[PDB]
């Protein structure tokens, strides 16, 4: 009720790929794909809300 | 790491002491294992019951992707492709398994692992025993070249025999043939390459008529410096009295063989 207002112009998105040797890039890409491998995370607030 | 495949893939996809060897796991959870026992029956419980609840049903486990690597890097190991096209090529091969799957391509697959080991293993040794592409390279060499000498036959074909013999008892030894000549290079990178062809051409002259004359340097400028590096290099082979002494070659190569004798000798002595 005070006017405040906001409109998007234009939105990009970003990303920083660190320069790996290739064929280093390679075996870690190999390795990665298996499934004794896989990645895994939680949530630091591992919560639930009510 | 290692070379064989099997060894070098499954480092990758495997976890450590997991139920893929199950006996190994029943064995420490009950109290057989010797080294450390007690150790599984003071683990938290959660611990316990799980490893029990996977030990007597096991989990299947799906092997495409373990059978896939080791081939991918069989290929690695054995330069069918660079390691960039490695990462490449395993997942194009992964495609191509998955968009064609069934029991016999499974045993196709465990087939092939086994066939592309073997082969590595193979091809490590046969690098290392002699490397028959370059007999081979020689032995055209040497059919192009004529087998009859007018001045000394008994010499001439001792010193095919030796030279036979020391390409073939020195692996990483090159022979082949870049243009109109055969060649000989005493390793891979390495210097001495000898022109083949040009010093047999010069030697051929050289065989059953420079005994008489090897007291006097009249003709001795007739030995290309190639060929003087050709009979350098057989030195330690064509021992004593394979070639007739008393003879400008058989001079020079008692005296190479005299040199470079005591050279090993005194190094293996150091100290």
């Amino acid at each position: 009720v005070d006017g405040a207002s906001i409109k998007f112009d234009s939105i990009c998105l970003y990303a920083t790929f660190f320069p790996m040797a290739h064929n280093t890039a390679s075996t870690l890409e190999a390795m990665l794909r298996n499934d004794t491998n896989d990645q895994s995370f939680n949530d630091y607030l591992s919560a639930a809300n009510m | 790491t290692d070379p064989a495949v099997r060894a070098a893939l499954q480092s990758q996809p495997s976890g450590l002491n997991s139920t893929d060897d199950w006996r190994q796991v029943m064995d420490r959870i009950m109290s057989l294992t010797a080294r450390n026992p007690d150790a599984f029956r003071q683990q938290p419980q959660a611990n316990r019951l799980s490893a029990i609840l996977e030990a007597v049903v096991p989990a299947r486990a799906n092997p495409t992707h373990e059978k896939v690597l080791a081939i991918v890097n069989a290929l690695a190991e054995n330069r069918a492709i660079r390691p960039d096209e490695a990462g490449l090529v395993y997942d194009a091969l992964l495609q191509r398994v998955a968009r064609y799957n069934s029991g016999n391509v499974q045993t196709n697959l465990d087939r092939l692992v086994g066939d592309v080991r073997e082969a590595v293993a193979q091809r490590e040794r046969a690098q290392q025993q002699g490397n028959l592409g370059s007999m081979v390279a020689l032995n055209a060499f040497l059919s192009t070249q004529p087998a009859n000498v007018p001045r000394g036959q008994e010499d001439y074909t001792n010193f095919v025999s030796a030279l036979r013999l020391m390409v073939t008892e020195t692996p990483q030894s090159e022979v082949y043939q870049s243009g109109p000549d055969y060649f000989f290079q005493t390793s891979r990178q390495g210097l001495q390459t000898v022109n083949l062809s040009q010093a047999f051409k010069n030697l051929q002259g050289l065989w059953g008529v420079r005994a008489p004359t090897g007291d006097r340097a009249t003709v001795s400028s007739l030995l290309t410096p190639n060929s003087r590096l050709l009979l350098l290099l057989i030195a330690p082979f064509t021992d004593s009295g394979s070639v007739s002494r008393d003879t400008y070659l058989g001079h020079l190569l008692t005296l190479y063989r005299e040199a470079i004798g005591q050279a090993h000798v005194d190094e293996h002595t150091f100290q």
